């Protein structure tokens, strides 16, 4: 966390700053986005 | 709704003090499961107690 760094979460690719979520969600929600259908969070598939 | 076999469901449960037919205000009805079956559906029926 808090580190530049590359990922794959469950298909999820990218890369940027991973940090804990502060934001609500949904039961069924897997991921967030932004107005630049970006993605801006994920669940992790082993702990969510 | 079936799209693509994919039958979902969506719902949602809150009280009321209804004295009409339907209700005013707003609220959105979430999911709930999702159902890859893949069949021709074109009717259907309720059940009751």
């Amino acid at each position: 966390k808090n580190k530049c760094v590359n990922f794959n979460f469950n298909g999820l690719t990218g890369t940027g700053v991973l940090t804990e979520s502060n934001k609500k969600f949904l039961p069924f929600q897997q991921f967030g986005r932004d107005i630049a259908d970006t993605t801006d969070a994920v669940r992790d598939p082993q702990t969510l | 709704k079936n799209i693509d076999g994919y039958f979902k469901i969506y719902s949602k449960h809150t009280p009321i003090n209804l004295v009409r037919d339907l209700p005013q205000g707003f609220s959105a009805l979430e999911p709930l499961v999702d159902l890859p079956i893949g069949i021709n559906i074109t009717r259907f029926q309720t059940l009751l107690a």
